[PDB]
This record gives structure tokens, sequence and C-alpha cells, in this order.
RNA sequence: UCCAUAGGUUAAUGAGGCGAACCGGGGGAACUGAAACAUCUAAGUACCCCGAGGAAAAGAAAUCAACCGAGAUUCCCCCA
RNA sequence: UUUGUAUAAUGGGUCAGCGACUUAUAUUCUGUAGCAAGGUUAACCGAAUAGGGGAGCCGAAGGGAAACCGAGUCUUAACU
RNA sequence: GGACCGAACCGACUAAUGUUGAAAAAUUAGCGGAUGACUUGUGGCUGGGGGUGAAAGGCCAAUCAAACCGGGAGAUAGCUGGUUCUCCCCGAAAGCUAUUUAGGUAGCGCCUCGUGAAUUCAUCUCCGGGGGUAGAGCACUGUUUCGGCAAAACCCGAUGCAAACUGCGAAUACCGGAGAAUGUUAUCACGGGAGACACACGGCGGGUGCUAACGUCCGUCGUGAAGAGGGAAACAACCC
RNA sequence: CGGAAGAUGUAACGGGGCUAAACCAUGCACCGAAGCUGCGGCAGCGACGCGCGUUGUUGGGUAGGGGAGCGUUCUGUAAG
RNA sequence: CUGCAACUGUUUAUUAAAAACACAGCACUGUGCAAACACGAAAGUGGACGUAUACGGUGUGACGCCUGCCCGGUGCCGGAA
RNA sequence: GUAGCGAAAUUCCUUGUCGGGUAAGUUCCGACCUGCACGAAUGGCGUAAUGAUGGCCAGGCUGUCUCCACCCGAGACUCAGUGAAAUUGAACUCGCUGUGAAGAUGCAGUGUACCCGCGGCAAGACGGAAAGACCCCGUGAACCUUUACUAUAGCUUGACACUGAACAUAUGUUCUAACGUUGGCCCGUGAUCCGGGUUGCGGACAGUGUCUGGUGGGUAGUUUGACUGGGGCGGUCUCCUCCUAAAGAGUAACGGAGGAGCACGAAGGUUGGCUAAUCCUGGUCGGACAUCAGGAGGUUAGUGCAAUGGCAUAAGCCAGCUUGACUGCGAGCGUGACGGCGCGAGCAGGUGCGAAAGCAGGUCAUAGUGAUCCGGUGGUUCUGAAUGGAAGGGCCAUCGC
């Protein structure tokens, strides 16, 4: 970081923005992570056991990556609107 | 003016 | 460096102010103004206050 | 003794930048004056500190206009 | 042992997706009312570290 | 000083000293880094002192957690 | 060592022996090998350089200070 | 009697010698005190920011503006020195900017290695450009000399001068376009690794200095640096 | 031509010497370098044909970057 | 003949012996005794088995003639509404 | 600034001037006063005696000298025995003039020179010795100073604690029972310690702890800039304009010249209008210059403030109406190593002026400034450590030293 004794970059320049707590416990599903799971029914503890998401995460969203060609009932995960498309068009459903 | 001091002595040293 | 800050306030009630400076001596009377405030979007009257 | 001078401002990098013939986008600058040194001609604008720029594309064109010699310069639209 | 993150720069610097920096701008911290608004306003945008900077941020963030 | 107590004498039992490291506790620097330097660092380190053991110390929730739960201490790998 | 040294600048009396870019961990890049949308295990278990162990870590998604949204997102009342 | 002269004894004023000494402070000849605030033996006490000092920062084991020994400890050293076998390819810089910075360092420029994208870049010819330098000039801003007219200035003339004068104005250079030929891809981007940021002289254009300096400070080219060979007696930087 | 004096020794053509062996002009010969050419050899980079051939071009270097090797001690190959 | 220091002393072991230090004498000041003051986290000890004709600190430096003006500044002493 | 003293251990000018001493006296002695810059206990002036003390003069004396000679011893020298040292890139190790990292045994040119000892001398080998002590530098060190910065021992203040009781009106007096006693006596005890006892005297004071203001070079840690024709002293340090600057940009010096550290709710916007300086001629007070009229002139004026470039379609001057000195953005471009700085058509919203086309995101342009951190104020469809809140944080606007 040392210049030469002029200011650093690192330090002419503002500190800016918070850590989130609540972005550590969240986390995406990819659709092609919804095969890997046991059952057919993608919930919070399932992704868990199928090492998906880690022990921690309360939160979980599906978005639109990859491909879902079998059927999956998701519950209680948050969608993305291009993921919701595509688990229906799959034969999948969304709980809430 | 001088440019040098006048020669001095050394302080005694274990020689060999 | 005679002229102070002051800032006008919305007359809108939004909160939203303007700043700028005032030869106090000179001119002792408040500046008025119409200006644009964009929390109601529209031209309203801005009046002096204290910065 | 000592000297009362030694002082001096940073140059400011004024002058032509685009010269004739050249194929300029709109927004380029194509001289940067203290005074209209040259005045805006056809397709060209001048900035609050008589900065020529192009308000079109197309190719720089020097000329003098009118009696006094003023020095024009415009945008050939190509 | 692990190399440290030098933890002003990550307070100052977010990596972005091609694997750039972005900051804030200087000089929007105070003695604002003589500043020009489209001075002002071209200023409240985060900005993208230069070429020149990019080495030095890399070394003070070697987990970004 | 009236009882008494302090004091005195005898007996029995034990202690003291040494030891390379490790361990707990009482004290505790500075050079150095910060491209100077005082907050800060070095470091509760070096060193001094007391104590102890074959190990020591710690230890059986007035602990965490998060509305689900876990279940003393110590050590190792993660978390980072 | 210097702009520049036969320099009257430095160093060496000579010989023999010794005498200076290392090691650990982290990180990035290059080469190379394995496997590949996956790759790899740590401590530990194991007589096992085997085998177990996938806790984790990196990668396959980004945008935003953040909630949040997501092949988009942020900015803005809204974007050509 | 802190009296006098003077040995022992205690000192140490002068000179010579000695200075790898006979000696890490002496010898020789002279010199001061010599009943006293004298001198000396033995033992004891005061300990390091501490002692002790009729005070010189003196003395505290040949060591003193903070003893010695061991430890922290391989303190730190932007400084000096040194850095070990071979061959092949390329090959700098001594600049700018910032710096409690100036002999340090950082980004950029210049080197190298790699990857990628353009007939990219260079030379010449033609075409399109802006210019205010050289030169010149004197309407302007100033300065200057002499005349003719006048209440001895202007007006009317002649004559010079200018980095900070311009009613003028090149050569070159630079920017852009087109075209051929040639060229070690020489241009641009991104990435790995640097070094360098003391420059020197010569030519040309200048500031400074005395149109002094092997002087100093810029611009630009060349050489040295990092380049041997021939020439200039000898001679980095000149000529080839 | 005079103007024109300096300190160790000629010492202001490098020396001898020179009336050209000086100067000017013109010319033609020759000498002269690690330049160029010739002959032989090596290496880099690139074409061109199939690792080899043919051909162009390049090969002074400090800091420094890149590439390729020699040799030393030790381990396996080696109860060889 | 003259400077300096009254004097005897002391001093830079090892380039300075002096006009430097000390000194008797002088003055100011502190100190009432469990003294002030000093060494010491303290206990204590020195001062002193002393007691203001004493003790500590400071300056001056025999003796002779003397020691002028300034209390604004800084210190010290005293006052307190 | 007295007495006293004064060219002085003090006098720069200065060898002051005068007198004495010498043939000749920058020293000496006596004076003078023009004391650069004496002066009364960091004492003034005198002073017998004293001094290995400083200065000056004379007699005596002399090899100190004119100017050396001779002699006696110890070395030196030769022989026998023993046997060091510093230094040392390698040496086949001459003069001169030139050259050259600028003072040559080693280069050029030239002169001279058979090979090798021994006694001597010191001109050179920038001879040997000690990583110059001067000088500068290093964001080195030490120790010393102080009204440098920051601490702090000590000293001192008050509050609370140890610490209580009466009485009178927070303050005082009295009391004894805490506490003190370095008073006396008794015991432990053969004891000037210590403890206990008795008694006296002090007495809620003193003293100690925690907290607190003051004081605090007594002690400690540190700081005390850079540029610079060496350093210091002086000047300078950021920004703007011109010249140096070689007709694109850029371009240095302790080069040559000047400015800034603001101003303005109009001096900004727009619409409509307008055109200067200076001189000549005439005219009450009125004059060289006030205002009026006409002419010449043609911007020689004006522009809020330097200079330069601009300005008549005016960017100059006057009036009407105004708040575009707007909010969100921005194709493109300029200029910087970067942080940054600048120009900008056009788009959306809402506005002003104008009949309208249009113009307006401050001002003829270029100076008028300061990063980050920490903090303040207002707002906020963000966050909110079990949960709801809140604190705190973020974001937007803005402020401070
Ligand atoms: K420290
Ligand atoms: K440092
Ligand atoms: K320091
Ligand atoms: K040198
Ligand atoms: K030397
Ligand atoms: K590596
Ligand atoms: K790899
Ligand atoms: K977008
Ligand atoms: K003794
Ligand atoms: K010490
Ligand atoms: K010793
Ligand atoms: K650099
Ligand atoms: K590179
Ligand atoms: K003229
Ligand atoms: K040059
Ligand atoms: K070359
Ligand atoms: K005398
Ligand atoms: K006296
Ligand atoms: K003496
Ligand atoms: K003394
Ligand atoms: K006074
Ligand atoms: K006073
Ligand atoms: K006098
Ligand atoms: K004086
Ligand atoms: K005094
Ligand atoms: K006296
Ligand atoms: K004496
Ligand atoms: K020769
Ligand atoms: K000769
Ligand atoms: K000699
Ligand atoms: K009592
Ligand atoms: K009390
Ligand atoms: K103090
Ligand atoms: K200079
Ligand atoms: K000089
Ligand atoms: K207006
Ligand atoms: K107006
Ligand atoms: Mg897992
Ligand atoms: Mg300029
Ligand atoms: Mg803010
Ligand atoms: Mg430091
Ligand atoms: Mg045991
Ligand atoms: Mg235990
Ligand atoms: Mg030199
Ligand atoms: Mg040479
Ligand atoms: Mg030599
Ligand atoms: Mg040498
Ligand atoms: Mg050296
Ligand atoms: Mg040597
Ligand atoms: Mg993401
Ligand atoms: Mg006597
Ligand atoms: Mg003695
Ligand atoms: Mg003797
Ligand atoms: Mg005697
Ligand atoms: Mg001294
Ligand atoms: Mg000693
Ligand atoms: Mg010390
Ligand atoms: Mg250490
Ligand atoms: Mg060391
Ligand atoms: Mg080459
Ligand atoms: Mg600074
Ligand atoms: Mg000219
Ligand atoms: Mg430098
Ligand atoms: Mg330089
Ligand atoms: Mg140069
Ligand atoms: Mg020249
Ligand atoms: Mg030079
Ligand atoms: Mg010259
Ligand atoms: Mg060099
Ligand atoms: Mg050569
Ligand atoms: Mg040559
Ligand atoms: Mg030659
Ligand atoms: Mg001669
Ligand atoms: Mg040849
Ligand atoms: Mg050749
Ligand atoms: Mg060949
Ligand atoms: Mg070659
Ligand atoms: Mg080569
Ligand atoms: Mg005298
Ligand atoms: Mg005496
Ligand atoms: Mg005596
Ligand atoms: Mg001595
Ligand atoms: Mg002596
Ligand atoms: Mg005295
Ligand atoms: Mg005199
Ligand atoms: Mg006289
Ligand atoms: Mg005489
Ligand atoms: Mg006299
Ligand atoms: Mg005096
Ligand atoms: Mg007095
Ligand atoms: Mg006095
Ligand atoms: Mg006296
Ligand atoms: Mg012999
Ligand atoms: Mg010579
Ligand atoms: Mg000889
Ligand atoms: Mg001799
Ligand atoms: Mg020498
Ligand atoms: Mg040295
Ligand atoms: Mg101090
Ligand atoms: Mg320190
Ligand atoms: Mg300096
Ligand atoms: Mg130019
Ligand atoms: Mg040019
Ligand atoms: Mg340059
Ligand atoms: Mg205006
Ligand atoms: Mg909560
Ligand atoms: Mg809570």
């Amino acid at each position: 970081g040392f210049e030469g004794g002029q200011m650093p970059l690192y330090r002419r320049l503002p500190k800016f923005g918070f850590t989130s707590r609540k972005a550590a416990i969240t986390a995406e599903i990819r659709l092609s992570d919804l095969a890997k799971v046991e059952g057919g029914v993608v919930d919070l503890n399932t992704l868990k056991a199928a090492n998906i998401i880690g022990i921690q995460i309360e939160f979980a969203k599906v978005i639109l990556a990859g491909e879902v060609t079998t059927p999956v009932t998701v519950r209680g995960l948050r969608v993305t609107k291009g993921a919701r498309a595509a688990i229906e068009a799959a034969g999948g459903k969304i709980e809430e | 003016p001088p440019h040098r001091p006048r020669p001095r002595p050394l302080p005694w040293f274990p020689p060999r | 460096g005679i002229r102070e800050k002051i800032k006008l306030v919305s007359s809108a009630g939004t909160g939203h102010f303007y700043t700028t400076t005032k030869n106090k001596r000179t001119k002792p009377e408040k500046l008025e103004l119409k200006k644009f405030d964009p929390v109601v979007r529209q031209h309203v009257i801005y009046k002096e206050a204290k910065i | 003794g000592s000297t009362r001078n030694g002082r001096d401002s940073e140059a400011k990098r004024l002058g032509v930048k685009r010269f004739g013939g050249e194929s300029v986008l709109a927004g380029s600058i194509i001289v940067r004056q203290r005074g209209t040194k040259f005045h805006a001609g056809a397709n060209v604008g001048c900035g609050r500190d008589h900065t020529l720029f192009a308000k079109a594309d197309g190719k720089v064109k020097f000329e003098v206009k009118g009696p006094k010699n003023r020095k024009f310069i415009s945008i050939e639209a190509e | 042992p692990k190399i440290k993150t030098v933890r002003g720069a990550a307070k100052r610097f977010k990596k972005t997706g091609k694997g750039g920096f972005k900051h804030k701008h200087a000089n929007l911290r105070h003695i604002l009312t003589k500043k020009a608004t489209k001075r002002k306003r071209h200023l409240r945008p985060k900005a993208m570290v230069s070429k020149g900077d990019l080495g030095l941020v890399i070394a003070c963030l070697p987990y970004a």
C-alpha cells in the first residue's frame, strides 16, 4: 500500500457500506442442484442433507441457472420468476 | 584557516 | 470570508433543502426563492433558515 | 539577496484538438481556447468556457467569413 | 501463516464480476455548498479502480 | 494482674536443599514496528519471584442457542 | 564505486580450508499431470505412503450500502 | 605556628630522552609540600541514573556525559562493503508526477517474457489543417534620433529598437486523410518479471553567468553510459 | 611582418627534419578499420519443401528479463 | 614595575595546577525538635544522643573603605471580601 | 548607573592619544575618557604577606646566539652468536614536457641509463598508522537545557472512608471512647527493639487509603520540516496570468514580471432597447477638468478584482418580468501516474422569460482552495445480535475544527 508517503489510495478514498448479517445466512440454489436432493422434495433441510447449502443457512432462493428435467416440489424456498417457469415447465410445483 | 585538528592518540586495545 | 452559509428549506414540509451563502450585513432580509422540490416534484417556495 | 519572482500556474493544455478534415463524433471537443479566437460555425457549439465542440458527426472545416475575417469552425455532415 | 487483509482497504473496495474493484469517489464528505450540483451528482455513483492502481489494491486484498 | 492471657520448657510429627524442560500464580521491560512519534505495537514476550506435579491447569452451566435445540473440562482440524 | 578510474579513489601479502537469496506457511501467475461442471479432502481412523473420513474449501451468477431482486440488477417518479 | 630551610615520605612545575619504550604514563636533571585541611598499613561501608566528588563531568579494577558480565538479541541500519560454474537470445534508465521528499520509495514512461486483436506502426509522395517562432515591421504597447508647422507637445515627415510590441510572416515540426514500396510486427491491449528515478560530453535553439568555466538550468538530436576496431601524438562523450 | 613576458628541460609541428616534407587549386594513384567482399565454421529467428534439406535475415552489451546446460555431495535404480 | 587570587591547601590517575575549587570571614533564608533536610513503596536511619550562640540550603570570599537607584517582569512571602 | 574604577583578564575602531623606558617598544608602566560592550556580595575599589601563577625591565651569568671548534663516554660501522616489526595486487619500480578521473616509475613524445651491494639524506612513491574528529547527510545515537510536547515521583487542595458524643448559633466550643504519642512507670526480660499493662498528654484533629484540582525539567519518553550552486541566515512551499517555451501539447533554474485565498438574489435568467474613449467649437455661477449642444473620431472605452485571450449578433450599458444559481441523467470528448479536474449536445420531470423561433442546469473565460478518518444536523419503502421496539450502523442531503 505504501506509495512513498503520498496518502495511499486506500486512505484517500472514503469507506462505504455496512455488512449484512442476513446475507451470511442466505444462499442461492441453481436449477441444476434440484435433482441432487433425495426424494424430489426441495426444502431447506433436504438441500443441507445434499450438501447444497451450508448448515447455518436459513433462507435460500432458487435461481434460473442450469436446467431442471425431472419434476420437483419446491417447498419453503423463494424462487425467481425464471426459475418458477422452469420448474413448472418440468412438471414441478412451488409451495409457499 | 586550519583544515585538520592537530594529531592525537588512540585508546589502547588488546593487540594481536 | 464574510458571506455565511444558509439553508433554504422547502415550504412543502418535505425536509428537502438547498444551501447557499449570503452577505448578512448588506442584505439582512430573508432570502425566498421558488425552487424545485424533488420529494413532491413541484416548484415550491423555499425560505431561509440557519445552517 | 533573494528573488520576488518564482511563481507560475499550471499549463492548461489549450489549443486545437481536431484539425481540418478530421472525422469527429458528436460531442468531440475541437478547440479549447480562452475567448473565441475561433467561432462556432455550422454544427458546432460553444461551451461556457468557449470550448468548440461537434454537435454532429462529420469532418472538421475551418473557414474565414465576414468583413472582420473571423475564423469559423464547422462540421461538414459526412 | 495466512496473509492478512489490509482491513482499511476492505472497507473501501469491493470486487466486481470481471475481477475489478469498485470504490466510492473522494470529495463528497463535506464542503458541499461551493461545489456545483453537476460535480456532486457525478461523484455519487461508485467508480472502478484504474489500471495503475489495481496492483496496489490486489496486494492489499488477497482474499477479495 | 485476681482469674486469665502473653511468655517459658519438654515431647511427638512435619518442613527447609537440589533438579533440563513442561505447568499455575505474583511482578513485568525495552529495543523494534508505525518508514519521525506520544495512543497503539513489540507483549503480558524477555526477565525476576512464589508454588506444584508427573503432568499441571481447567472442569460438571446463574453455558450456549434461537422458539428448533445442545448439554462439564482439555486437545486437534475447520469456520476465518 | 561512478557521469567518468592506469588512476595518486576502495579492497586484497600469499596459499589452503570455510564464508552470502534459505526455510515454513499463506497467496497470485506460468509450466506440467489428474479429474472436469465439477475438483479436492483436513484433523482423525487405519499396522497400513492403501483404504476410510467431503467437516470444509474453491468453482459453476451477478447487481445493490442494504432489505432485496436475479441473467439480470442498481440508479431514477421513469428511463430513449 | 594549616611558621621557615631541608632528607625520608607525599606530590608532579620545567626540559631533554623515550614514543614497534626498560615502562599501555617512565627515566635523568632540576621542582612543590614536608606537625598537617599531613602521610601511611590493616580491616570496614557507600553500587550504576546509583555511589563518591576542596567540582575536573573527576573517579568507581589500564574501561566512564552513565562501569562490567550475561540476557531481550540475529535490536534496528532508506547506509557502506561483499555476493561463488557455463553458454545462448533480447536489453534499459538516470525522465514525469507525489512524497518530513530530495543519495529512499510509489504510479506512469523506458526493458523483458507471454497471450490476444488490426495491412496496426515507420519512411516517402500527394491532399486537408491550425499556428505566430525565425525573419520583418512600427498602425498598436513602450522606447529612440532629427526636422517641417504651432498654442516648444500634437498635426505633417524622415530614422532606429523590443522575451513579456504585432495592421505581417516562413522553414521545420505536429494532427488528419489517401497511395506505393520496404521493414527484424517495429503499433495497440492485457498479463508474469524487472531495473531505473546521481547522468556526462558534443551539435543546434535558449534562460542564467562575464555570449567566463571540463559552470549551471531547460528543449531537441548524437555519442559515452552499456560499444570494441581505425583516426585525432597520448585523449569515455569529437571524426570514421 | 611587428604588436608577442614565466616559473624542473628543448617543450605552442609528437620527434627527426622540411623552403616543401608549407599553403591554395585541380587531378590521378596508393595506404588505411574488428566497415564491406572472399573462403570455412557455429548459433537464433523466419520462410520454403519433407526431424532433415534449401534459402533470407540476425548474433557489441551494464542494470535487468528470458532460454539451455556443466560439475559437486547425498537417495533410488544397486545384493547390479 | 605591574595583572589575578588574601593566605596554607585542592584539582582534570594518563596533554590543562591555574586567575579554577576550597577557605576563615560575611549575608540571606529555612528549621521549635517526632526540626528543616536527606537515604528509604515502608519500618527505620542520618541530621544529633545536637536544640536557634543549633542545624540545613544558597550566594559572596582574609582584611580596609564600602555596597547606590528600580518591586514593572519572574520567584518568594502575606492578605482574602 | 551613585561611589569607585576605566583602551582594563572587559576597548570593536586600535599599534587610540599623551608621557616614561629603548638607537629603534603592536608588549610594559603612568595618564586621558570617546566605558563598541566597567560598576558595587553571579560584589566595587584598595591592599602588607604569599604564588612551580600572567605581563614587562635591569644587574650578574653564560655555546641561547654571532659561529662554531675540540675532547670524553653510549650507540652508529665491522666481526661472531641470537634474531623482531609496521607494510605488501603484481613488478623487468629512470628524467623531462605533454596527456589523462584534471599534480604519472607505468600513457605519448623525447632524453638519459652496463649488472649488483654498502654507508648516508629524506624531495616523491598524493609514503606507513587510525572506514576524517572539521563539513554535510541519516525522518541515526547519547547526554545536557528550558516559559518545546506529553507524562510523572514529590509537594499541595478538597470529597468520601477509618470517624464518635454533647451543646450553642453549615460554623464554633466542650467531651472521650476510635486514633496518635519519638512522655512517665510496670511486665515479658539479663533488652534505648518490640508487645502488653497502667497513667499522662494530644484527640475526632493528626495521619493513612480511594477519588480530585493545583504545582511539578525533580525524573522520563520524545519532537525540533524540506528546497538550497556546501550548510546556516534570508527567501520559498498551494492556486491563477504573462514571458523564458525553439509558430500543436508539454517543458527547468534561489530565471523575468504580476495576482488569488473572493464578490454578487443581482453583478444570475430572459425579453426589449442602447453604444464608448479622447479632442475641437459655443455656452450662467463654472475654473485645465462637472452638466448642455453640435462636429471629428471609431472602441484608442467598458468588462466586480491580476494578466492574457476574448467581446458590436456585443460578453459593454439601460429597463420590464423573473429564480434554470432547477431535480434525475447524459451520447461523446478534453486533461491528469493516480486521487481527480473540465467541456457537453440530447432525454425525463417541473419552471422562468418571450407573440413566437427560442434561450436559461449561475456569472466573458481562466485564481477564490483541502483528501481520508472521527464527529454534528435533517431526511430515509435499508439494517436492527432470541422476538417487538429502540440504541447504534448504512444510504441521501448538509455542517464543523
Ligand atoms: K516504544
Ligand atoms: K522507521
Ligand atoms: K527517531
Ligand atoms: K566517488
Ligand atoms: K583515500
Ligand atoms: K508459488
Ligand atoms: K496448476
Ligand atoms: K442495464
Ligand atoms: K584499607
Ligand atoms: K548506568
Ligand atoms: K574490571
Ligand atoms: K517510480
Ligand atoms: K510488462
Ligand atoms: K512603434
Ligand atoms: K544538449
Ligand atoms: K550505441
Ligand atoms: K606577580
Ligand atoms: K580583593
Ligand atoms: K601548582
Ligand atoms: K578546580
Ligand atoms: K522588580
Ligand atoms: K515582584
Ligand atoms: K579608557
Ligand atoms: K567592555
Ligand atoms: K548571586
Ligand atoms: K571586600
Ligand atoms: K603557583
Ligand atoms: K615515454
Ligand atoms: K633526461
Ligand atoms: K622521502
Ligand atoms: K494513651
Ligand atoms: K482527621
Ligand atoms: K518537570
Ligand atoms: K542550484
Ligand atoms: K558552489
Ligand atoms: K439580470
Ligand atoms: K435584467
Ligand atoms: Mg458440507
Ligand atoms: Mg500559463
Ligand atoms: Mg455525508
Ligand atoms: Mg518507528
Ligand atoms: Mg513427584
Ligand atoms: Mg488438577
Ligand atoms: Mg566523483
Ligand atoms: Mg582510461
Ligand atoms: Mg603508483
Ligand atoms: Mg588503487
Ligand atoms: Mg569508500
Ligand atoms: Mg590495502
Ligand atoms: Mg451474489
Ligand atoms: Mg610549614
Ligand atoms: Mg594528585
Ligand atoms: Mg625527579
Ligand atoms: Mg621544605
Ligand atoms: Mg566542562
Ligand atoms: Mg580507570
Ligand atoms: Mg543512557
Ligand atoms: Mg526482540
Ligand atoms: Mg546485527
Ligand atoms: Mg542487441
Ligand atoms: Mg506529508
Ligand atoms: Mg526577431
Ligand atoms: Mg530521487
Ligand atoms: Mg534526478
Ligand atoms: Mg539533464
Ligand atoms: Mg548552447
Ligand atoms: Mg557540466
Ligand atoms: Mg559551456
Ligand atoms: Mg552506471
Ligand atoms: Mg570507441
Ligand atoms: Mg580509439
Ligand atoms: Mg592511438
Ligand atoms: Mg626554459
Ligand atoms: Mg582488415
Ligand atoms: Mg563484419
Ligand atoms: Mg559464410
Ligand atoms: Mg555485430
Ligand atoms: Mg549478445
Ligand atoms: Mg594588563
Ligand atoms: Mg591562591
Ligand atoms: Mg600553594
Ligand atoms: Mg592531566
Ligand atoms: Mg601537568
Ligand atoms: Mg567567587
Ligand atoms: Mg596602546
Ligand atoms: Mg606611545
Ligand atoms: Mg630587550
Ligand atoms: Mg595602563
Ligand atoms: Mg563584571
Ligand atoms: Mg546591590
Ligand atoms: Mg550582585
Ligand atoms: Mg571576587
Ligand atoms: Mg651480526
Ligand atoms: Mg605531469
Ligand atoms: Mg641504500
Ligand atoms: Mg633521517
Ligand atoms: Mg597516507
Ligand atoms: Mg568515513
Ligand atoms: Mg528531558
Ligand atoms: Mg523509543
Ligand atoms: Mg536540508
Ligand atoms: Mg507551445
Ligand atoms: Mg514547437
Ligand atoms: Mg522533459
Ligand atoms: Mg456579469
Ligand atoms: Mg432485537
Ligand atoms: Mg438482545
